[PDB]
């Protein structure tokens, strides 16, 4: 019981509860394999749709285009 | 064998938990109470609850509960440096030692001034909900420390105590019995400050008070005798009981045994255990050496709740 | 403006309604000893989601906490207590703690601003107000009591100051209710004193003598002073400018609105904090705004 | 007509029980160490007689329940702590007017009673699950019953009838008997989930019994039918000790608490949530509640454990309903004024009505502005166009003027600094930070070295809070990233980095690789395309499976199974 990581966008800590949808896709983890910066799936999808830089301030690499 | 006082063959025919298994109902109730008190989330943290258990078991020199409790305190995020002593402990439990004194040795000096100084404004203050858990914890650990030696169960400390030469005084403002009783007054207060604790304490108290005695020359009279005698040891006097039956219903060997167990539990020996009622079965000597913790806990809780009630009146 | 009547399905007077952080949820309470939560839908409809019983006395003010800590509520009632109810995942609300320290009924409970952690303040009818704190954020059951203040008079309302700057120390306003004909002030200001780590006496509104029934601080958003509101038999708005012990203040009076011809019960500000709202015994809601020259005037009457 | 004010006399010892004679002139007050009698006067009650006058403090005086009689003012009766049903007849002038002493009970008696029609028949009830009946002809006994339950409390006796008789127990059942048939209980019905501490009939309505208990409930039962039919139920603050019915009315009670609460409440059985009346002149729990009336509406006696005895009046009661807050309103995010008020404030006084009465520029401008990436002129012109397209004109003029001032026999260089700073203060002061923050970000070092740090941090934090309130995360993070102060460009650098592991070796991998040092298996393979994932990597928590962000979304739209293959619905549909 120590705090889990948080989205770089929501600043809210992550988590998923381990018909009625118990744990939607938008709340899953997702992270850059070069940065190790992560967040919710939905917020990262929205951020990289209109932008192209690592969501965290002072980070540099272009996270999405590395693999696409 | 778990115990050097009870024969291993007797235990097999009928680490200290397996001993209490010969009674099903009370084993279940005690395990429920222990689970709620020490494991479930509540007003205090788990590390603090284990430390409280440690300080309440390091009062009768029970080198069985001052063990596993410190062995599971470390595995719950606790500070390893704290075990150096109370001098290393934070200035939040230092207010608890003075009341830990009488809750194990001499219950009758508790009063409003003690709880008030505990609930005093400053840089380290308790609330009601977070000290009522503490006192219930202390009473539970004292009762377990008494019972473990009451069965003589086979599996540093002096740096954890303040003035460790206190002891229990014989006795002679007595406590009148049916002036502040659990079933009417105290239950409401404990339930209001602690709902689940009150119900579990209630179930424990009636479960222990429904056990039979079998071998007897009407298995209720000796129960009442062994139930009220320990109470008048502490200061609560029931006026209705005729106290000739107390001496006329319990052998002096039984009396010295129960006093040795409930006052100075480190003083019991195998000769002390066997010197009373050799013609019986060990569960009969267990159901008697096992109700004394319940009577002790009842008296301690009644005294503490009388102390706390006056603080609001 | 239009209205949409909602079937309360309560058994007694509704006391308060409070809105979620994101504006999509709202919570209700009543003297029928219950709390209900309503969420808006796609077609702008309101429907119930939870109707569980909370206390055993008349349930007064119910508040929401910031969703950074989760979906955690709070309440006070005739039972001299205070709860920190939380919703967990169908979903249902489960209790977490019960602060039982006051000898008299707890009147109001208000969460602190985010920038000072998770805190909770409760005012008691006998005149004692107390601040709590939960340093272990992830388990809302280790609540501790940090400060205790004596108000020498009955307490009816409480309001935090949302100023997020580090040039403003935290401060809390206390609303009295005693009607005894002995004059004396009602509203008082308590200001944190981080030098000594205690709440002090900062200012006292001497011009207030009639019973105070609700209080509120205006959201700041960038303002360099403080704006206060008071729900007396009239509606008053105060302005407090700190001069560069506690800080010394300058207390001015801006509005002396008396077109309710009744007793004003509640006051509520906006998010940007430029328009005020209030309701009185007459029965309608008024809105007040500034005419860009420190000259407030009514801008609507909703009934 | 009785005429008394609100007065409180004094006692030297705490009391536990009160009884009232038929003449409404004298009252019995008694406890463990007091057995006096008091007489009610027009102005002040004064001491009259002391029944406890024995030379030694014997144990057969510590009463717990005292009852007078309604047709013989000389008769008295009480229950001593250890079972002694000692009766007192004042006719004998021999000072301590005692009478037939009884000791034929086993344990602590709890309450005694009397027949309101006869003066010889006596009842009793104690801890043994027994009910001691007696005949005052000095007989031997009458009909000692077997309750087959736990401690009996609040025995009492019927009012209109002559033979009915009820009694409530400690585990939670109430019974009903008959004198002539002492073998079996006529009626059997459970009432509470705890000790039943109280019982009383209804003087007016026949068969309408009302019981109270430690359940913190008070329930009125209908005995007209053959079953135990409930009619009402009242929730209270604490355990209910005494339940008393006010005369000449049909729907009012009077209940006193047993712990914590020191207050009497006069509940209306119709309105069970808020008390009608309230008395607050005491310091400890009020042990006894008794009337003063054969039938009068507004006179109540009381007695507590603070050694006090006082008379009450309905008129002087601190009525709480008349002095409560009836309304409540709050503002919403966009505008959602929700108003609640009594049904007597909007148009039959115990209900409310709920209604909701019902900023786009802020939201529209948030994502439509431009903050960096282009030279000053491009940003200024684009922002001016964005403002003009909405309706705000002065802001567009400010944009254009800033572009003229910066993007330029010459004016002095630092000539416009005060004007720009005053603009920033003017826009920030009136509560519009969307302009001050944006202008600060765009102009950068040209103006940032003119304002103090605290005010800048205030602007930034307030604007970010407002933005997050509307769920505009993109622009909020945009402000975070380009924030010109150190204290704001740190919010997303705190606890946002994960630690990645290999599921075959269970050991960490470095921060800039996709392969395993011991395993050698490339541990970044999408479960859809079987290709190396070098960028974004989604991860289900119950499967430890995942892959490309885009692939997994399409697969999860298509079906509800883990693509790697394992019985697991990663979303539970
Ligand atoms: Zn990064
Ligand atoms: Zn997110
Ligand atoms: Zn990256
Ligand atoms: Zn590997
Ligand atoms: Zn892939
Ligand atoms: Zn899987
Ligand atoms: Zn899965």
């Amino acid at each position: 019981r120590k705090p889990l990581p948080r989205c770089a966008l929501c600043l809210i800590n992550m988590g998923t509860p381990v018909d009625k949808k118990l744990a939607q896709f938008n709340n899953w983890f997702t992270w850059c394999h070069n940065c190790r910066h992560g967040g919710h799936a939905g917020h990262m999808l929205s951020w990289f749709r209109d932008h192209a830089e690592c969501p965290v301030s002072a980070c540099t690499c272009k996270c999405m285009q590395l693999d696409t | 064998g778990p115990s050097a006082f009870i024969p291993v063959e007797e235990v097999l025919r009928e680490n200290l938990a397996v001993v209490m298994g010969l009674h099903p109902d009370y084993f279940t109730s005690f395990w429920r109470l222990h689970y709620l008190l020490l494991h479930t989330d509540g007003p205090l943290a788990s590390s603090w609850r284990h430390y409280i258990a440690i300080m309440a078991a390091a009062r009768h020199q029970c080198s069985y509960l001052v063990g596993s409790h410190m062995a599971e305190f470390l595995q719950t995020g606790g500070d390893p440096e704290w075990l150096l002593g109370l001098h290393r402990a934070p200035e939040k439990l230092r207010k608890l030692s003075e009341i830990n004194k009488l809750l194990a040795h001499r219950p009758w000096l508790i009063t409003k001034e003690h709880i008030q100084a505990l609930l005093k404004t400053g840089e380290h203050t308790w609330s009601l909900a977070e000290l009522i858990q503490a006192l219930v914890l202390l009473t539970h650990c004292h009762s377990l420390s008494s019972f473990v030696f009451g069965c003589g169960i086979l599996p540093d400390m002096l740096c954890f105590v303040e003035d460790p030469t206190f002891g229990y005084e014989d006795f002679t403002p007595t406590f009148r019995a049916q002036d502040y009783t659990w079933e009417d007054h105290g239950y409401s207060l404990i339930q209001r400050l602690y709902p689940e604790g009150g119900q579990l304490l209630d179930e424990k108290f009636q479960a222990a008070y429904s056990l039979t005695y079998n071998t007897i020359a009407d298995t209720s009279v000796l129960r009442r005798a062994i139930w009220n005698y320990i109470h008048c040891v502490f200061g609560i006097r029931y006026d209705d009981y005729d106290y000739g039956e107390v001496n006329q219903l319990l052998e002096r060997n039984l009396k010295v045994y129960i006093k040795t167990v409930a006052c100075y539990p480190e003083k019991t020996t195998r000769r002390m255990y066997n010197l009373f009622w050799r013609h019986f079965r060990h569960s009969e000597k267990v159901h008697v050496n096992l109700l004394l913790l319940e009577a002790r806990m009842q008296a301690a809780l009644l005294y503490a709740l009388r102390a706390i009630t006056r603080y609001m009146t | 403006f239009v209205a949409r009547s909602i079937a309360a399905d309560h058994k007694d007077l509704i006391h308060d309604v409070s809105f979620d952080f994101h504006g999509r949820r709202m919570a209700t309470c009543s003297s029928d000893q219950s709390v209900k939560v309503w969420d808006k839908s796609e077609s702008g409809d309101w429907h119930c989601t939870a109707s569980w019983k909370t206390h055993s006395g008349s349930v007064w003010r119910v508040t929401w906490a910031h969703p950074e800590f989760g979906q955690v509520l709070a309440s006070c009632s005739f039972d001299r207590t205070a709860a920190v109810w939380e919703e967990i995942v169908q979903s249902h609300w489960v209790k977490r703690t019960t602060l039982v320290d006051s000898r008299t009924s707890v009147t109001d409970v208000k969460f602190a601003p985010k920038h000072m952690g998770l805190m909770l303040a409760t005012c008691s009818a006998d005149g004692i107000v107390r601040i709590y704190e939960a340093p272990d954020v992830m388990n809302l059951s280790q609540w501790s009591l940090q400060h205790e203040i004596s108000c020498k008079l009955s307490c009816s309302c409480i309001s935090w100051n949302p100023s997020s700057s580090r040039a403003h120390s935290p401060m809390i306003a206390v609303g009295s209710d005693d009607s005894s004909p002995n004059a004396m002030a009602k509203v008082q200001i308590f200001e944190y004193n981080e030098n000594t780590r205690k709440y002090a006496k900062a200012e006292t509104l001497m011009t207030v003598t009639d019973p105070v029934h609700d209080i509120a601080f205006a959201p700041n958003l960038g303002r360099s002073f403080h704006i206060l509101a008071i729900a007396t038999k009239d509606v008053r708005i105060f302005t407090l400018k700190p001069v560069r012990g506690p800080t010394k203040f300058e207390i001015h009076i801006v509005a002396q609105f008396d077109n309710h011809n009744s007793q004003v019960w509640r006051v509520s500000w906006n998010i940007t904090g430029t328009v005020l709202a209030s309701s009185g015994d007459d029965g309608c809601v008024r809105l007040w705004k500034a005419n860009y020259m420190d000259n407030w005037k009514c801008t609507g009457i909703l009934k | 007509v009785l005429t008394g004010r609100t007065m409180h006399c004094h006692l030297d010892a705490p009391a536990n029980a009160i009884s009232v004679c038929r003449d409404a002139a004298q009252v019995v007050v008694a406890g463990r160490s007091i057995f006096k009698i008091y007489a009610i006067e027009e102005e002040q009650f004064v001491e009259k007689l002391n029944l406890r006058v024995g030379r030694k403090p014997s144990l057969n005086l510590s009463c717990a329940d005292v009852v007078w009689h309604q047709m013989d003012e000389n008769l008295l009766a009480t229950a001593a702590t250890n079972g002694v049903v000692v009766t007192w007849n004042l006719g004998r002038p021999s000072r301590n007017k005692q009478d037939q002493l009884f000791t034929e009970h086993k344990r602590t008696v709890n309450k005694v009673c009397f027949h309101p029609t006869e003066a010889h028949v006596l009842l009793s009830g104690s801890q043994d699950g027994f009910m001691k009946c007696f005949d005052l002809r000095r007989k031997d006994s009458v009909s000692t019953f077997s309750g087959q339950s736990e401690s009996v409390r609040d025995v009492q006796f019927s009012i209109r009838d002559y033979f009915t008789f009820a009694s409530t127990f400690e585990n939670g059942n109430v019974q009903l008997w008959d004198i002539r048939r002492p073998d079996r209980c006529e009626r059997m019905f459970t009432a509470h989930n705890g000790p039943v501490f109280c019982c009383d009939w209804h003087p007016e309505d026949r068969g309408w019994l009302a019981t109270g208990g430690r359940d913190k409930m008070v329930k009125v039962w209908d005995m007209t039918t053959h079953r135990a039919k409930e009619m009402h139920c009242v929730q209270t603050i604490a355990s209910v000790a005494r339940v008393k019915w006010r005369p000449e009315c049909r729907h009012h009670l009077a209940t006193c608490s047993m712990m914590v609460d020191h207050n009497i409440y006069v509940w209306d059985v119709r309105r069970p949530f808020v008390p009608a009346a309230m008395f607050e002149e005491h310091r400890d729990v009020t042990t006894g509640i008794a009337w003063r009336h054969p039938h009068d509406p507004s006179f109540l006696l009381s007695g507590s454990k603070d050694s006090s005895l006082c008379q009450h009046l309905f008129r002087d009661a601190s009525q709480p309903v008349e002095r409560a807050n009836p309304e409540g309103l709050c503002y919403g995010l966009f505008g959602d004024l929700a108003f609640a008020a009594k049904e007597s404030l909007v148009a039959g006084l115990a209900s409310s009505a709920l209604s909701v009465f019902e900023m786009r520029w802020f939201v529209d401008t948030a994502e439509r502005y431009a903050l960096a990436g282009r030279p000053l002129a491009e940003l200024c012109d684009h922002n001016a166009k964005v403002a003009r397209e909405l309706g705000r004109n002065q802001v567009a003029q400010t944009w254009t003027m800033l572009r003229i001032i910066y993007c330029s026999s010459r004016l002095p260089p630092d000539f416009f600094g005060v004007l720009v700073r005053d603009m920033l203060h003017f826009y920030a002061e009136q509560g519009d930070v969307q302009m001050a923050v944006s202008v600060l970000i765009v102009l950068g070092e040209r103006v940032r070295k003119d304002i103090d740090e605290q005010t800048q941090e205030h602007w930034y934090t307030s604007y970010i809070d407002l933005l997050q309130r509307f769920r505009l995360w993109n622009v909020s993070n945009e402000v975070v990233k380009l924030s010109t102060s150190r204290a704001v460009s740190c919010l997303n650098q705190a606890s946002t980095t994960l630690h990645v592991n290999c599921s075959h070796c269970k050991r960490p991998m470095s921060s800039r690789g996709w392969v395993c040092d011991r395993c050698h298996r490339c541990a970044s393979m999408c479960a859809v395309c079987h290709h190396v994932v070098k960028g974004l990597f989604v991860w289900c928590q119950g499967c430890s499976h995942g892959g490309h962000l885009q692939h997994i979304m399409k697969w999860l739209e298509g079906s509800s199974h883990c693509p790697a293959g394992c019985g697991h619905l990663c979303e539970y549909s």
